[PDB]
């Protein structure tokens, strides 16, 4: 490929990010930075905010993980919709694609999350609500360590200063993984993403002039999401293991059961 | 022998 078709690619993954994704980084740090003539989104910061606020966006901990579980299943389904607008990943196997999708969609929501986080706390509920890190860290024992280690990386991946343009075709890159177990046909795969390597190359070349090795920053973030979800499934773990009333919807069900 | 679209129905159907 060609820098053309690079560029083209790029655009392409553009317009199907924005068509797939309903809250892009732009919309998300505007209104995080109050830069938007959008009313400030419903602050929760404990019980009783949560449950005043619970008109625009068991116990609260509880309440908390199914409302991150509800939209956790939303965006496993909007980033199916970017994956099949990605040039070829329909040519593959089908079960090539479920696949990846399997292993690509946590490492996704966790990008993306980024774009919603800042050190202070997270956009939830579309951004009409802002629910801060210090109440969500006060979560007792299992359920407050499940979103720090996931602000500790945002904030550190946000100080790349990537935009929705990057994260289009870095969230494409992270999918089309060959390494992923149980792959049946990697040559395709690999293929596939040597092309998107290159087109986020190109990219961040000239999207930021300014940040050297950058590309070599970004990839390595790309191994730093793989230990969040070894985290995290660990956190689920004992969720499963001693908790009450506890059961996860069906889909990420789905794609936690034989994952690793 | 079960395929990976045999063990995730809801992605293999939101995949179609
Ligand atoms: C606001 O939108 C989101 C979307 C995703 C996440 S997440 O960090 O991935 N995350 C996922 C789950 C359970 C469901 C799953 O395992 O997918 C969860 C439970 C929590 O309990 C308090 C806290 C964060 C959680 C946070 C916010």
């Amino acid at each position: 490929m060609e820098s053309a078709d690079l560029r083209a690619l790029a655009k392409h993954l553009y317009d199907s990010y924005i068509k797939s994704f309903p809250l892009t980084k732009a919309k998300a740090r505007a209104i995080l930075t109050g830069k938007t003539t959008d009313k400030s989104p419903f602050v929760i910061y404990d019980m009783n905010s949560l449950m005043m606020g619970e008109d625009k966006i068991k116990e609260v901990a509880i309440r908390i993980f199914q409302g991150c579980q509800f939209r956790s299943v939303e965006a496993v389904q909007e980033i199916t919709e970017y994956a099949k607008s990605i040039p070829g990943f329909v040519n593959l196997d089908l079960n090539d694609q479920v696949t990846l999708l399997k292993y690509g969609v946590h490492e996704i929501i966790y990008t993306m999350l980024a774009s919603l986080m800042n050190k202070d706390g997270v956009l939830i509920s579309e951004g009409q609500g802002f629910m801060t890190r210090e109440f969500l860290k006060s979560l007792r024992k299992p359920f407050g360590d499940f979103m720090e280690p996931k602000f500790e990386f945002a904030v550190k991946f946000n100080a790349l200063e990537l935009d929705d343009s990057d994260l289009a075709i870095f969230i494409a890159v992270i999918i089309l993984s060959g390494d992923r177990p149980g792959l049946l046909n990697v040559k395709p795969i690999e293929d596939i993403q040597d092309n998107l390597l290159q087109a986020l190359e190109l990219q961040l070349k000239l999207n930021h002039p300014e940040s050297s090795q950058l590309f070599a920053k970004l990839l390595q973030k790309m191994t730093d999401l793989r230990q969040i979800v070894t985290e995290h499934v660990q956190l689920l773990q004992v969720i499963k293991k001693t908790e009450t009333d506890m059961s996860l919807h069906p889909l990420l069900q789905e794609i936690y059961k034989d994952l690793y | 022998h079960s395929s990976l679209t045999e063990r995730h129905k809801i992605l293999h159907r939101l995949l179609q």
